[PDB]
This record gives C-alpha cells, structure tokens and sequence, in this order.
C-alpha cells in the first residue's frame, strides 16, 4: 500500500524523517505503541522515523 | 613546472567537410596560440579537462599509449590504449591503478576482470614530430594525428600544422583524468588543454588549413574574425562591446526589528490551561523567527505545512497564537489529523494546519511541592470539539439516561479536573510549556527583518531596494526629495535617484560604464601595432593611456603638433 | 530624433503578451522549462521595436543625405561662386551667399 | 500595416524628390530662362508654361 | 538489447547512382536534391562532402565509390510570357 | 491626541455623535485593531 504525501512537513526531532510532495514511501506495520497518532514509514534513503499520522493520505 | 610556449600549434580540422579558397570561423574546443603547455621529460597522471593536446618529441619511441578514465581503479571502468608498433588494444575493462606503470612489456596490465567494451584496430603510424589531439564530446572519443619531420628538438618549432581525425570510438563514459604510457628498456612530451575558443581557418585551393587566427588573443586578431579576413586595411573598426559587472550586490531596507514583542506570549509568567486556551491576534508586527531556531530550549519544535527556512523569506498573515499547558506524555496529541483525549475534547487541530508547534520543559517554574493543581482540562464531552474552538462551560457529562440536576452522582462525572505536577514527577508527566502558532491567508502581510547589506559608492554595484532593483553606480546627489518619496525617475520611466531610508540621504543612480570597443590599425602590411579605443568611458576601470573627448584609447601617444 | 530614441525606451516596458515587462521577474518566478515561452514573445516584440527604429532611421538618413547634397550644391554654386540660375539661392538676382 | 507604412514612406520620399525636381524646374525653366542645357526640353530652351 | 554511445545497426541500403538528372540523394548522413556530375576538384582522403559559401553543399564523395562529384540545384526560376497586346494579336511566346 | 482604528463589529446609530465616545454601539468580536 503506497502512500503519497500531500505536503511538506518539518521535523526537529532526531527520531523523525523529512518528506516532500510526490515522495514515495512504503507503509510499515501498524504497531503504533510508542505514541498515539504516530506512524512510521520508509524514505528514499531507507531511514525510518516517526511522522505525523495526518501527514499521509490513502492512495488510490 | 617547465612551461613552454605553444606558438601556433594546436589546430585540427573541426569536421570532415571540404572548403576551398574560403575563410571559415568555427566555434569548438581549441588550444589558444602562445599558450603555456606543461612539459615533462617522469610520467605523472594528468587531468583531462575537456580535451587534451599531446605532442611527443622526435627520435624517441618510449611513448606507447595512454590510459583514460575517471578513477583508473576497480570502482569505474577505464579506457586503456596500448600500441606495440604493430597493433592497438582498446580495453574498457576493470583495471586497477599502478604506482609507476610501464612496459619487457605488458607490465601495466593490473586486472582485466569484468570487461565491458572491447575493441581492436590497426596501428596508425632529425625525425618525425608526433602531435595528437584527444577529445571526448557526445560520447565519441576522437583521435587526431600528424607527423612532421622538423628540427629544433628542444622546443616546439614554429609554422603551421593541421591535425586530421583518424578514429572515432563510442566510449560514452565520463573521463576526467588520464595517464601516458612509457616503455622501460627519459622521453620528452608536452601536454596541453582545450577550451571552447573560436578560431578562423584559412582554406587553400586544395582545402588544406594553412593558417589560422584566434578571435580573443589580441585586438588585431579580434578584428580579423569579425572582418573574415587576414589582411585588415588601414582604418578604424568596431569589433565588440564591453561593460562592467556588479561586485557587491548590496540591499537596503528600513530601520528595522524594532517591532513585535513575543516574550509576553512565550516568556510570560502565567499561561492559560488547555480548556481555556487564549487566541490573541498577531498582525502588522515584524516577527523574527531566526532567534527561535537557536533558542536551544525547545523540545517539540515541529512545523506542519511549512519549513523553518522558507517561512522567513515568505510569510502569511493571521498569526493567531494559542498558549496552553500540556503534560509531557500527551504532547504528541497536538498535531493535525491526530485524535485522542486532549486533542478531541480540549483543543483539536484542523487538517492542513500551516503552522508550527513549539514546546519546552517548565519543571523549574510550572511545578510546585504537593502538586500544581492550578491547570484544568476537559475530560468528558458530549460531542467532539470543532477544530479551533474554545468551550468554556460548566455543563457536566451525561453517562447514563438519568439527567443530573447539578448534584454529582454515579453518572454526572464533572468533566473539569485539575492536573497534578509535582517536582518529582517523571519526565513523561512533566508539564511542558507549549505554544501554537497558526498561519493562514486581508492584504498587507508582514514578514521578518531583511538583509541590510552595507552599501558602497563609486562602483558598479547591483542594488535591490525595497521593491525596486537594478545595477548602477551610486554617488552623491544635489537633488532634494520631499519627505514622502523613496526614489525618482528622470524621464521615460527610468529610475535615476533612490534615497536609502536607513540613512535618509538621497543618492543618484546611473548605469555604469559600457559601450563599443574599437580597434585602430594602420594596415596589416604597413605595420603590426594596433591601438584599442573605448567610447564614452571614464578611463579608470577599462582594463600608454590617453584620454580624449570620445573616451580614452590605448596604444597611441598624444602629440601636440597637428597633422592631417 | 529625440522622440525616436525616447519612444524606443518605453518599448522595454511593453509586456508583449508576457506577464512581466522586465527580464528579472520572468527569470525569477517562472519554471525554466517553460520560462522561454514568455521570453520568446518578448524578444520578438523587442526585436520588432528595434526593427522599426532602424528602418525609420534609414528613411530620415536618405532625406538628410538629399538635404546635404542640396546644401553641398548650394555651397558649390552660391558660395564658391555666383549662381546664374534664377531663384535657386534667394529670391531675386543672386550675388553671393555667406 | 507595418509593410504598408514602410512602403508608403519609400513612395513618399521619391515623390518628395520628384516634387523638389519639379520645383527646381519651375524656378529655372518657368520663372526664368534655363541656360543649363537639356534640363528642360531637348534643344536650346527658351521658356516653359 | 539495451541502451555508451555509437550504436551499430543493420547494413545500409546503398542504391545505385544516376548522373546528369535532377534527383534526390541520401548519402551516409546528408541528403538533398540536385544534379550529379563529374568534378575536377580533389578531396583529401578524410572528407565526406564539401561546401563553398553560406553552408551550401556542392561536392559529395560517395563512400561506395570513393569518387568526388559536383552537386548543383537543378534548373528553376520564373517563367515570363511575351505578348504583343490582346487586341493587336493573340499568339504569345513563353520565356524561361 | 490619537487616532483609533476599530474594524470591530459596530452597530448602526440613528444619529451618531460624540462628552465623547457616544458612537460606540458595539465593540464585540474585534478583528483588526490599529492606533497611530
Ligand atoms: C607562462 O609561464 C611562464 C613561466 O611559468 C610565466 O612567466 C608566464 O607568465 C606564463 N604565461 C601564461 C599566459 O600563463
Ligand atoms: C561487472 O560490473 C557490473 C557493473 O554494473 C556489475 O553489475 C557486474 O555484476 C560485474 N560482473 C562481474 C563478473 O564482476
Ligand atoms: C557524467 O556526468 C553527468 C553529469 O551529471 C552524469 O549525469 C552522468 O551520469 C555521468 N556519467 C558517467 C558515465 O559518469
Ligand atoms: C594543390 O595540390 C597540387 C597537387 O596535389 C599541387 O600541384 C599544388 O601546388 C597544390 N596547391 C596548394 C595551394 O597547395
Ligand atoms: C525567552 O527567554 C529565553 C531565556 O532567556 C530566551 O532564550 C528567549 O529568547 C526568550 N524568548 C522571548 C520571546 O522573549
Ligand atoms: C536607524 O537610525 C539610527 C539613527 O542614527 C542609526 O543609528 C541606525 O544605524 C539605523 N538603523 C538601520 C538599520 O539603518
Ligand atoms: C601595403 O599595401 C598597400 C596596398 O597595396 C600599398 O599601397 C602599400 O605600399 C603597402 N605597404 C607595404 C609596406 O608593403
Ligand atoms: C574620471 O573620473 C575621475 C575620478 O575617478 C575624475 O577625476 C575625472 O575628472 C573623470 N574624467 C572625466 C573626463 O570626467
Ligand atoms: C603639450 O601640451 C601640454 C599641455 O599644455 C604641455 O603640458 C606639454 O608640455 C606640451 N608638449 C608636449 C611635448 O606634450
Ligand atoms: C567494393 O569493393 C570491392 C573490393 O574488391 C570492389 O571489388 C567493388 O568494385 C567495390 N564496389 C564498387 C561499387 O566499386
Ligand atoms: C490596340 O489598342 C491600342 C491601345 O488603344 C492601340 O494603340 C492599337 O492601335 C490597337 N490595335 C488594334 C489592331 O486595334
Ligand atoms: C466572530 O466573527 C467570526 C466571523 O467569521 C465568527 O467566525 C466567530 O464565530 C465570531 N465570534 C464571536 C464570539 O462572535
């Protein structure tokens, strides 16, 4: 299930990733137990980090 | 090291076309005349730099080939060329580098594993003087050669020699450096370089390039290219133009950063709770976001829909700020599209929130012994809160069907509960001071302070004043401006006077020097010396110099005596 | 002559179908792959303006040359000597011209 | 329109040259006698109307 | 097959030539229309075609024959009609 | 002594005038404020 980012989000936190519009990411397991409303997705370089739940939308 | 002067060599046929008794100008890679050429007599690696000119000395056969490529190692494939006087081997295999490769022969062979492209051809050819030009453009490697028996082996002989193409090879990979090959059983050779320089070529009846000139070497040769002739007659000729480029690119702006305090909303002693978050209007004030980045105190400085770098150059109005107290564990609840307990009943962020959230710990001030029971929150609500809404109400929850008449019971569940922030609480339960800034797009948005680069005078300097920009020399002005003008236009919508508001001192603006350069010559056959003329330019920045009413000219001496 | 140069300057401010009349704005806020489209309609307009000025300039140059030749002719006859031809230099019988 | 105006100017210029020539013939060959030969009619010109 | 420059393909058509006729020609890389005839100029062994003025090709050395030929555009121009007047007569003479 | 700019929700008055500040009908829900 590929997901497309509708906008650009900035992260200060060392736990988190940087994404822009049109970036391709791979969805990971839904074991959201570290924090509520937090999702993890892979980036082009493969680094993993927490990202906002609303920052991504379901592709179709 | 041991530079040598290439008098006229370094020319080759730009194409396989035929021209007879006609002068044609071609723009291609070339070696400028009288250009320094590195001389080795010793075999170190040399860079390619988009074309290499090679010339071996006579009475020698030590040189046997060249190796081209990017790294000449196991990482990237590299081109190998070796000539053994009977055949040429062209490998694009994976070859390692060598400390001192040489040839007894075939010693340069380090590794031939993983051969990508393979090619084999036949050899090309007081003694002959070998000259070769190598270039790689459009993925094609071209080889040029010409053997001319001459004398004066110590230096490059004068004269002319047109290099012809022999072989085209479709290598197609980037080449940045190469290395010559010597046979050990010291030779002298010269290495040049090429750049996109324009030459003029002369073709005889048989279509052989007998002579050529450079279009940027000297003013005399400058006129030849534009005149398409070698013998320019006695006269004055305009050959090109000139100008002066900007140097500093200064920018001036208004006396600034005086306005918009944020300590009253960031460093205020008292902040409201989450159930009574305030929304104060912030507009028409100059906010400096740079100081926030280097605060070294925030913990959840996250920006949604915007980046910290791009919110300074461009900004939006509607800077409503929300301040409230949130415990450390539930800080993440405050985000667009994020639901929960606090995000659902106290403060909900709408989707597509073009703003940032700033939070920092407040253990040393937002806590007291015995528990800080001063901050309250909404624990229960009948319906979810609409984003950006404050619900100040004393209505109590309705868990069951039996209504509550103000008396608390088993199903009333008074929503308002007070937080507990003891000094010994855990990091997750620590009350982190958090503020929220919202940006949306009323005209006349207000952004942060500008560059304010220091100015300069009497120099062609680019300027970008407030709204208006241009390039020109800045100087003092005797003109007077009324107190409600920022710049002035002489005529035909041409700005000629801008007052720097910071200094409040009107300054004239004029385009800096330019015009057409001309060459004065007495005739090609009559003499060789030429004089350069500049038109309508103060003779202080153009480069015997004589200043005249039509600008100054270089190469002539003023004479009081008057002649025809 | 003054207006012929003057009228050329305003042509720089002409949009010629482009969103901006200045080169800097076009090079700033346009995607370079499609930026040349606005430039092309601007170069043609500016080139057309320059073409008219040169062509119009040449027309006056021919007129001036005709006037200069006539002035030279009057110099040849009515200055360097006496013009026998009638009503060529001043009404009445001509003696000389200064 | 550009061509029409440009062509019109060329015709206007040569007409003006013709007009000046016609005015010249008026000054010499009508208002007086044209001593210059073959300027107004073949042969020894006397006068013109 | 996948796409290093200078790809190499199938053998070229190489059709026969014709002289002294306005004929289209398509050599190895260049093509055009003109009359082909013998030439006196001599090409060096490394040229393919030749031009004289304003990038006008006039001499092409066919690779198949290794011979140099002159190329000229074939006859063209404006045709004019000579008439003595509609009422005077009717016959007219064509002028090329 | 000063000029006050209220873009607030102000009701109409039959005969507004100024004793001063009589024209103040309603200042609720102020949107933009400016003083010079
Ligand atoms: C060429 O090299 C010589 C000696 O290194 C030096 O004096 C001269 O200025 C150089 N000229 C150029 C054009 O590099
Ligand atoms: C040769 O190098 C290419 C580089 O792309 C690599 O894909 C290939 O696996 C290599 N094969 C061998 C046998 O080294
Ligand atoms: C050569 O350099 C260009 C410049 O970016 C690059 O796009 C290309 O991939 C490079 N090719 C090789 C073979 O190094
Ligand atoms: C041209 O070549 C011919 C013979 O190949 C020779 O006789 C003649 O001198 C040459 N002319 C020039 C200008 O090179
Ligand atoms: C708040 O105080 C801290 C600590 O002195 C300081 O670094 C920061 O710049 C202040 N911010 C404001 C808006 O006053
Ligand atoms: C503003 O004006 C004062 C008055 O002299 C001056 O000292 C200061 O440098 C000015 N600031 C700027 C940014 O020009
Ligand atoms: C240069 O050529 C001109 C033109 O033929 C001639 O008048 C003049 O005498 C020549 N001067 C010399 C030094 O050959
Ligand atoms: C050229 O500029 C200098 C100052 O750099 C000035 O003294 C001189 O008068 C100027 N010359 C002319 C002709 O204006
Ligand atoms: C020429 O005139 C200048 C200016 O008056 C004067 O300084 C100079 O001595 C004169 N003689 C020469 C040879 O320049
Ligand atoms: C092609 O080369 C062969 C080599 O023997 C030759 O016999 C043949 O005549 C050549 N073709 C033409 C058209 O001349
Ligand atoms: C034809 O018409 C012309 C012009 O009117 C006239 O001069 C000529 O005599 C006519 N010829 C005949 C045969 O009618
Ligand atoms: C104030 O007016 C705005 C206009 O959009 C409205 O959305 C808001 O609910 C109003 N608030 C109050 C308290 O009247």
């Amino acid at each position: 299930e590929e997901y497309i980012a509708v906008g650009d989000f900035f992260s200060t936190d060392p736990a988190d990733l940087t994404f822009k519009k049109g970036e391709i990411l791979l969805v990971i397991e839904r074991g959201t137990s570290a924090g509520d409303g937090w999702w993890i997705a892979k980036d082009a370089k493969g680094n993993e980090g927490l990202v906002p739940r609303t920052y991504l939308e379901p592709y179709s | 090291p041991a530079y040598t002067n290439s008098f006229t060599r370094g020319v080759y046929y730009p194409d396989k076309v035929f021209r007879s008794s006609v002068l044609h100008s071609t723009q291609d890679l070339f070696l400028p005349f009288f250009s320094n050429v590195t001389w080795f007599h010793d075999n170190p690696v040399l860079p390619f730099n988009d074309g290499v000119y090679f010339a071996s000395t006579e009475k020698s056969n030590i040189i046997r080939g060249w190796i081209f490529g990017t790294t000449l190692d196991s990482k990237t494939q590299s081109l190998l060329i070796v000539n053994n006087a009977t055949n040429v081997v062209i490998k694009v295999c994976e070859f390692q580098f060598c400390n001192d490769p040489f040839l007894s022969e075939f010693r340069v062979y380090s590794s031939a594993n993983n051969c990508t492209f393979e090619y084999v051809s036949q050899p090309f050819l007081f003694k002959n003087l070998r000259e070769f030009v190598f270039k790689n453009i459009d993925g094609y490697f071209k080889i040029y050669s010409k053997h001319t028996p001459i004398n004066l082996v110590r230096d490059l002989p004068q004269g002319f020699s047109a290099l012809e193409p022999l072989v085209d090879l479709p290598i197609g990979i980037n080449i940045t450096r190469f290395q010559t090959l010597l046979a050990l059983h010291a030779a002298a050779y010269y290495v040049g370089y090429l750049q996109p320089r324009t030459f003029l070529l002369k073709y005889n009846e048989n279509g052989t390039i007998t002579d050529a000139v450079d279009c940027a070497l000297d003013p005399l040769s400058e006129t030849k290219c534009t005149l398409k002739s070698f013998t320019v007659e006695k006269g004055i000729y305009q050959t090109s133009n000139f100008r002066v480029q900007p140097t500093e690119s200064i920018v001036r702006f208004p006396n600034i950063t005086n306005l918009c305090p944020f300590g009253e909303v960031f460093n205020a002693t008292r902040f409201a709770s989450v159930y009574a978050w305030n929304r104060k209007r912030i507009s028409n004030c100059v906010a400096d976001y740079s100081v926030l980045y280097n605060s070294a105190s925030f913990s959840t400085f996250k920006c949604y829909g915007v980046s910290p770098t791009k919110l300074n150059d461009l900004c939006f109005t509607n800077v409503y700020a929300d301040s409230f107290v949130i415990r450390g564990d539930e800080v993440r609840q405050i985000a667009p599209g994020q639901t929960g307990k606090i995000a659902d009943y106290n403060y909900k962020l709408p989707d597509d929130f073009t703003g940032c959230v700033i939070a920092w710990n407040s253990n040393n001030l937002d806590s007291k012994v015995g528990g800080n029971y001063n901050y309250l929150y909404r624990l229960f609500r009948k319906s979810n809160l609409k984003p950006f809404e404050r619900d100040i109400s004393t209505e109590i929850y309705q868990a069951g069907s039996t209504p509550c008449n103000g008396v608390e019971g088993f199903n009333c569940y008074f929503p308002l509960q007070s937080y507990g922030f003891q000094p010994t609480n855990g990091v997750g339960y620590q009350p982190y001071r958090v503020v929220v800034l919202s940006f949306e797009l009323a005209p006349a948005t207000v952004c942060g302070p500008k560059k304010s680069t220091n100015l300069v005078k009497n120099k062609c300097v680019n300027f970008n004043f407030n709204g208006l920009t241009g390039t020109g020399v800045l100087t003092e002005s005797n003109k007077k401006f009324l107190p409600f003008q920022q710049f002035g236009r002489d005529i035909a919508d041409t700005t000629d006077a801008v007052r720097d508001p910071q200094t409040l001192e009107i300054l004239d603006i004029t385009p800096c020097s330019f015009g057409g350069v001309s060459v004065i010559t007495p005739g090609t056959n009559t003499s060789n010396q030429v004089a350069v003329l500049y038109q309508d330019v103060n003779c202080t920045e153009v480069p015997n110099v004589f200043q005249t009413r039509a600008g100054c000219l270089i190469g002539a001496e003023h004479v009081n005596n008057s002649y025809e | 002559n003054a207006q012929a140069l003057n009228t050329l300057v305003k042509q720089l401010s002409s949009n010629f179908g482009a969103i901006s009349s200045v080169l800097n704005d076009i090079l700033s806020r346009l995607d370079p792959p499609e930026a040349e489209v606005q430039i092309d309609r601007l170069i043609t307009g500016r080139l057309q303006s320059l073409q008219t000025y040169v062509t119009q300039q040449l027309i006056r140059a021919a007129e001036i040359r005709a006037s200069a030749n006539l002035a030279a002719t009057k110099m040849s006859e009515c200055v360097l000597g006496q013009s026998k031809r009638v009503d060529f230099c001043g009404k009445g019988y001509h003696l000389m011209s200064f």
